[PDB]
């Protein structure tokens, strides 16, 4: 499938997503460090089989 | 392939550190080896350090 | 038999930076052996309070530039470093620059606070290049010791997030350079005695008497653990 | 503003003449102002008969 630039990311606190916007993308001039995120992406993977 | 592209430019500003490689233009290669507080360095009658 | 102690002599200032403070009853040798100690303890650990937090208009970040003004925003910053000023009673205190019109803006322009002293009202902070072009900035000054650069002071986080919040590297110190020369003084009857000249240099926010004491008192303390050695742990 | 003083300090003698004391943490350089300063004293004027 397509991936995504949502902000919808599985697993995560909004401390991450506090320096993103609704769309996904950080926001101009947030300071960042290690580990941040600066865009967000998603990509397909169905029925996992765990 | 790719449905859309997000560049982010990120300007980091470094000072120095040890393992910096410093030189003079006469061919002195130099990497910086301690960083020295002003107490310790040598000073001139005047007081003015180096 | 027994020894002698010293005392502070005339505190001669010249200009609001620089002076010669003496001490007159010195030992043999004992100018050396404290001039060095001083001036370890004089240029390192002395307090000062010195711009921490900026945060300007239009700006998000230092890189930009503001439209109507030829310094770039990481150049004012860097002159923000170099404003001296001095405090009282407060320990943090947020001032607020405006000024608008064509000219340079000094650090006069400010609003004063009862703690407010600036000592170099004429230190130029930037210049503004039209008619009606306006800046106004919220600087937050602390007061410390040492030197904190702007990247150790990103640890803290837990919601620092006001974009515009500019930090500047804290430069806390008053002392520029200090010198020492230990000239023989004879006082009329002891076999022989030294004086000391400990030449400073200053960025107007320390008197010399103020400084030399808290220098003094930090010695003693750290001697307190080392005069008995109870092997603490 | 305030200070620091040092904690953990370990004097392992090798006889009663002759000693190594040890004396951590202490503020940046003041390892020398002191270390110096006191060398200072001991060899210089101390009393002695």
């Amino acid at each position: 499938g397509p991936e995504e630039i949502t902000a919808d990311i599985p697993n995560v606190g909004e401390a991450a997503l506090s320096k993103l916007d609704e769309s996904g993308i950080v926001y101009i001039g947030a300071e960042v460090t290690g580990g941040d995120i600066l865009v967000g992406k998603v990509t397909p993977k169905g029925e996992t089989q765990l | 392939g790719v449905l859309k592209i997000v560049k982010v430019y990120l300007a980091v500003k470094r000072r120095i550190q040890p393992g910096d490689k410093m030189a003079g233009r006469h061919g002195n290669k130099g990497v910086i080896s301690k960083i020295n507080p002003i107490e310790d360095m040598p000073y001139d009658e005047n007081g003015t350090p180096v | 038999t027994e020894f002698l102690k010293p005392r502070l002599v005339d505190i001669e200032q010249v200009s609001s930076t620089h002076a010669k403070v003496t001490l007159e009853p010195l030992e043999r040798g004992f100018g050396h052996t404290l001039g060095n100690a001083l001036r370890r303890i004089l240029l390192s650990s002395m307090p000062g309070c010195a711009v921490t937090e900026v945060e300007i208009d239009g700006v998000l970040h230092e890189y930009s530039t503001k439209e109507g003004v030829q310094e770039d925003i990481l150049e004012i910053l860097l002159n923000l470093k170099g404003l001296a000023v001095r405090v009282q009673g407060k320990d943090e205190v947020i001032l607020t620059l405006n000024k608008s019109g064509i000219g340079p803006v000094t650090a006069a322009d400010i609003t004063h606070d009862g703690d407010v002293e600036i000592v170099k009202p004429q230190h130029v902070i930037c210049h503004l290049t039209d008619e009606n072009a306006s800046i106004s900035m919220r600087i937050k000054v602390q007061r410390g010791r040492g030197y904190v650069p702007a990247s150790t002071r990103i640890h803290s986080e837990e919601d620092e997030r006001p974009i515009g919040r500019l930090l500047v590297d804290a430069c806390y110190s008053p002392v520029e350079r200090i010198a020492y020369n230990v000239e023989a003084a004879r006082v009329e009857q002891r076999t022989d005695l030294d004086k000391l000249v400990i030449e400073m240099e200053t960025n107007g926010t320390i008197d010399p008497e103020e400084a030399i004491r808290r220098a003094a008192t930090i010695l003693a303390e750290q001697l307190e653990a080392f005069v008995d050695l109870r092997d603490v742990r």
